RNA sequence: UUUCAAGUCGAUGGAAGUUUGAGGCAAUAACAGGUCUGUGAUGCCCUUAGACGUUCUGGGCCGCACGCGCGCUACACUGACGGAGCCAGCGAGUAUAAGCCUUGGCCGAGAGGUCUGGGAAAUCUUGUGAAACUCCGUCGUGCUGGGGAUAGAGCAUUGUAAUUGUUGCUCUUCAACGAGGAAUUCCUAGUAAGCGCAAGUCAUCAGCUUGCGUUGAUUACGUCCCUGCCCUUUGUACACACCG
């Protein structure tokens, strides 16, 4: 029997792929990651300043693995949350476009994803190959 | 914090608006001036200036040319209180409608970039008791 | 990554920009006591000064404290975005600024007379102590 | 331009005439040896409009809730174009409208 | 001269830009499904149009 | 206002911790705060190390609740 | 032109509602009961029920002829439609 | 083909379609093992149909379910119903009915919702209030 | 149990055993109830060319010492943030327009911009990957990282036009509020409460309604003690009927 991404818990799989992606170091990180907030609905930048971009790129890769031609607009809605309008009721607001677009663009030049026909971004021929690998080095303990 | 001192300096300072002093400000064309003011003003001039704002400017220019002993340039009256003050019209006096009367204002340099009707309150203030 | 101890290095009360900062507050939130320094701004100057946010205020050395007050007074020199600043596109010189503890109320004040000197509608309602942003007043703001 | 895969779309507000026309076409497509696909019941659309009862604004806040059900059916036929159109005139009904697309 | 002033203000994208089919009113218009009918005019014509109360 | 819980760990309190925590039926973030007078954040790092040092056995693991017991 | 299914069935109803009231105002004196709009290929059959079908079809059917013309000119219909 | 039965379980809006095939005992939720269901505190809701009969019942059958609609909790109850109904439906068709009636007895004696879908649905909202029964606060 | 009647309460079976759950319709009369500010529905009165018609420009309907009502945020740790997990239903959508829903790609911290394509629609927006929620962290009882008014400076969108900030975004200021007196409202099961989403208004603006679904209880299943209404008896000098 084999191992797939679907055979490992999501929360600790991303923590393992994030660790690999940081130590590999080949992923290009934009220069504003120490300044920007993930969403306009957020009020503070991520608390894991050194590692938040890697973990989010790891999350983006895993989420795309399980689906077909997800766009970048859909990624903003997924990671967006409830905005804290002061006295008005809460509302859902999408996340930042640049952060998601840079990750998929950054992930496209590291080899894990590519632009799919009829829109979206498919997982690469090698994208399946290397994610299933990380799953195996996750569950041995 | 180390320390701090505040010894303010001058050099016969002329009034200045966002890095441009009054001398150069006034004879700048309004096309160039809008490029250094707020977002609302920049949007307004890009949306296209209808004839009404431009017609008032032409009359305001003539009213200053009417008098050359250098006193106040006589009042031009107008309803268009959505006019944005430009350096070209500094020193001119305009009568701005508040719905009932012609409030008279003299265009001071610090008024530049503001809406013309923002200096003519349309309602008499409430006074209880 | 474990509990550590120190003796004589902690400083209970700090003084930055003529403002007293409690030394037992975490560094990111201690600077918010300085007027003109919010949570969002304090998060970045510590990250630009390589001061890890896991330190209390008294843990910092003098070398680090001076490195922070330098950045706050010169934000643009440390790749701090213009849009991130307190007072950008200044009225008189047109440059992007970030006013601080004692400078903030002075230039905030200078804006008030500048509104009042031209006798604009917004400046007048500021003079009356009423709301200036169009909010309704017939039923709200009745305290004193 | 002979035998084609031809779609007839049926829409109406009332189902009795819609099923009669639908069944009548199926009946005529049975004795005539024409292969058929349908009828396909599209999810009915409920056009709802909720107004205030009061022409004025006095009284208890009471509301009407009007409805307009729209039922849509599509039937696929494999026959030449001349045959399908004359079938439509056989099963013409005032309530149900018909559109034919190749 | 006068024709350029009479009825010169734009009357589009506004509440005065549209009116009831029946009563030519400006208030309480129903624009759903392109009805363009006053809410009062709709009630007195709903049965004719094909809208009925069921629930 | 009366709390004034200690947030910096000196040496007198450190060995007092290692001398007092073992003699507890049940330790938690609040238990450490309640009786050792240390802050909540300092308790959380103390619990995560005392478990790594083997003095403390983890009964239950959770972000909002850490249930620990003596290892003796 | 291109009209949605939701917006087309409503338009037929709205057309019926406006047409029905037109007969009530015009043929009030002739006991107008109701109207039935029978759509058909190449024609739009309209059946009006009235107590007196002489006032509508009077003087060699002049009124009904002059009445169908008022509907072609208002709904932009072909004269034969 | 082979011995395959297909069933479904439902909660408020969630519906889980279960396919029960003959095999080595493969049990996946939307292509993922049931041992990794997100609602950890409710992981035993789907473990109940397993430990009640004994895992030995699942040696010869493999189950793959697809759950959509509803919410996070409503989906858990839909899944456990599809599994319980799928195991019973396979025995009725490919095993003697004596065994099928045995399994159904343990399930019903433990939880009716394992086999019987809950009929509760949301009451419609009525005007004059923000809820089905709730009304706007009244003043005199 | 019962007059062994109408019925009621328990079990069993059942998808459903409270009229199966919820609504729509709804009698005989009546009110000086509200609307002539929905009507090219109306009687009468007023006005009808210096109009009370209609149109254009500008303001106001928002105006603020105050009292009252429908509500929204909150006063924290059953929590805030920061990452991560990631599930609905009810619905709507255009053309030579006067411009609809808009994915996908590319810019932008954001708001937003740009280029293409799909959809007159179970096809595309859309699985509307919604929010509460769950996991892991930071915070640690502190007017604190609760709360986000008020205000300064700046960036976009809609619109002829944003000043009396339409709305959105960025930085900064960070107020009352530490669970609320006398009183008083709504509610019995997928109900109440949270929590969002869609449709209506709509160039822009939803703290509003109309619906929809997510999570999902406590406590009766009783009575006439308060309150309102109905019935029977009674009194009456009322019948325009106690506003007698
Ligand atoms: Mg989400
Ligand atoms: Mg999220
Ligand atoms: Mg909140
Ligand atoms: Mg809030
Ligand atoms: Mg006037
Ligand atoms: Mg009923
Ligand atoms: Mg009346
Ligand atoms: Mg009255
Ligand atoms: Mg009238
Ligand atoms: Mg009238
Ligand atoms: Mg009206
Ligand atoms: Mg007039
Ligand atoms: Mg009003
Ligand atoms: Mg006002
Ligand atoms: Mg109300
Ligand atoms: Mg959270
Ligand atoms: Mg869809
Ligand atoms: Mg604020
Ligand atoms: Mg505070
Ligand atoms: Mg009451
Ligand atoms: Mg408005
Ligand atoms: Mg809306
Ligand atoms: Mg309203
Ligand atoms: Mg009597
Ligand atoms: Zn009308």
């Amino acid at each position: 029997p084999g191992v797939s991404v679907r055979d490992v818990p999501a929360q600790d799989f991303i923590n393992a792929y994030a660790q690999f992606l940081q130590r590999q170091g080949k992923l290009e990180v934009p220069g504003y990651v120490d300044i920007v907030k993930t969403s306009a609905g957020n009020d503070l930048p991520p608390q894991e300043a050194e590692t938040w971009f890697y973990k989010r790129a790891a999350s983006i890769a895993r989420h795309i693995y399980l689906r077909k031609q997800v766009g970048v607009g859909a990624l903003n809605k997924l990671y967006g949350g409830a905005k804290n309008r002061g006295f008005r009721p809460h509302k859902h607001v999408d996340a930042s476009g640049s952060i998601n677009r840079k990750c998929v663009q950054a992930l496209q030049k590291i080899g894990v994803l590519e632009i799919s026909p009829k829109g979206g971004r498919r997982i690469s021929e090698n994208g399946q190959r290397d994610l299933d690998r990380i799953a195996a080095q996750t569950l041995e303990e | 914090m180390v320390d701090a001192t505040a010894p303010k300096k001058r050099t016969f300072k002329q009034f200045s608006f966002k890095g441009v002093d009054l001398k150069d400000l006034v004879e700048m064309p309004t096309e160039e001036f809008t490029k250094l003011c707020g977002a609302r003003v920049r949007r307004r001039f890009s949306r296209g200036l209808d004839s009404k704002p431009m017609g008032l400017i032409k009359k305001l220019r003539a009213a200053r040319a009417a008098t050359e002993p250098n006193e106040r340039p006589a009042v031009v009256k107008t309803h268009l209180r959505n006019m944005i003050v430009v350096p070209e019209m500094i020193g001119s006096v305009v009568g701005v409608y508040n719905g009932k009367v012609f409030n008279t204002v003299e265009i001071k340099p610090e008024m530049v970039g503001h809406y013309l009707g923002e200096f003519s309150i349309t309602y008499t203030p409430v006074r209880h008791g | 990554p474990l509990v550590v101890q120190e003796q004589g290095s902690f400083q209970h009360i700090l003084r930055l920009l003529n403002t007293n900062i409690d030394g037992r507050i975490k560094i990111m939130y201690a600077l918010t006591k300085i007027r003109g320094v919010g949570r969002r701004y304090a998060n970045l100057v510590c990250k630009k000064a390589d001061v890890e946010l896991t330190k209390r205020a008294g843990e910092l050395t003098q070398e680090e404290l001076e490195r922070i007050v330098t950045i706050m007074q010169n934000p643009t020199n440390y790749k701090i975005p213009a849009w991130f600043l307190n007072r950008q596109k200044d009225q008189v010189d047109g440059k992007d600024y970030h006013v601080l503890a004692n400078n903030l109320e002075s230039k905030l004040r200078d804006d008030l007379e500048r509104l009042k000197k031209i006798r604009s509608h917004r400046g007048i309602r500021h003079f009356w102590g009423l709301k200036v942003r169009g909010q309704h007043t017939k039923t709200t703001s009745r305290g004193r | 331009q002979q035998i084609h895969k031809i779609r007839i779309t049926l829409t109406s507000t009332k189902v009795k005439q819609l099923e009669n026309v639908s069944a009548n076409i199926i009946r005529n497509a049975a004795q005539y040896n024409i292969v058929k696909k349908g009828p396909v019941r599209m999810p009915t659309k409920v056009l709802k409009i909720t107004t205030r009862k009061t022409p004025n604004g006095e009284g208890s806040k009471t509301w009407d809730a009007y409805e307009m059900r729209i039922h849509k059916r599509v039937i696929d036929l494999q026959a030449p174009a001349s045959t399908v159109k004359r079938i439509t005139q056989i099963t013409i009904e005032p309530g149900v409208d018909v559109e034919v697309t190749i | 001269a006068h024709e350029n002033v009479w009825f010169s203000h734009p009357r589009n994208f506004g509440k005065g830009s549209r009116q009831c089919r029946h009563c030519s009113s400006h208030s309480g218009l129903i624009r759903k499904y392109g009805l363009d009918l006053c809410r009062q005019c709709f009630r007195e014509k709903a049965a004719d149009i094909g809208f009925n109360k069921y629930r | 206002d009366k709390a004034q819980h200690i947030v910096i760990l000196d040496q007198e309190k450190y060995d007092r911790i290692l001398k007092d925590v073992p003699t507890y039926k049940y330790v938690s973030v609040s238990v450490l705060v309640d009786r050792l007078k240390i802050g909540g954040s300092l308790a959380r790092v103390a619990l995560r190390q005392l478990e790594e040092d083997g003095i403390i056995t983890p009964v239950l693991k959770h972000s909002k609740q850490a249930i620990y017991t003596r290892a003796q | 032109a291109i009209l949605s299914k939701k917006k087309k069935l409503v338009a037929d109803g709205v057309f019926y509602a406006e047409l029905n009231e037109f007969f009530t105002r015009e043929l009030a004196e002739q006991g107008y009961a109701g109207v039935e709009v029978r759509k058909t290929p190449s024609k739009l059959e309209v059946i009006v029920k009235a107590s007196n079908t002489q006032g509508v079809l009077g003087e060699q059917g002049r009124r009904i002829h002059e009445l169908t013309s008022l509907i072609v000119k208002r709904f932009k219909l072909s004269p034969e439609g | 083909s082979t011995q395959s039965v297909q069933t479904f379980g439902k909660k408020k809006t969630a519906t889980a379609v279960a396919h029960v095939k003959a095999g080595k005992g493969l049990i996946k939720i939307n292509g993922s093992p049931i041992t990794l269901v997100q609602p950890e505190i409710l992981r035993f809701k789907v473990y109940e149909p397993l430990t009640l009969v004994g895992l030995d019942k699942f040696q010869g059958i493999d189950i793959r379910v697809k759950v959509t609609g509803g919410g996070h909790v409503s989906q858990v109850y839909a899944i456990r119903q599809a599994i319980a109904k799928g195991l019973v439906a396979y025995h009725q068709k490919y095993v003697d009915e004596a065994s099928k009636n045995e399994l159904k007895k343990i399930f019903a004696s433990y939880d009716k919702t394992l086999l019987v879908a809950d009929s509760r649905r949301m009451e419609p909202k009525k005007f004059g209030g923000r809820g089905a029964r709730a009304r706007f606060q009244k003043s005199y």
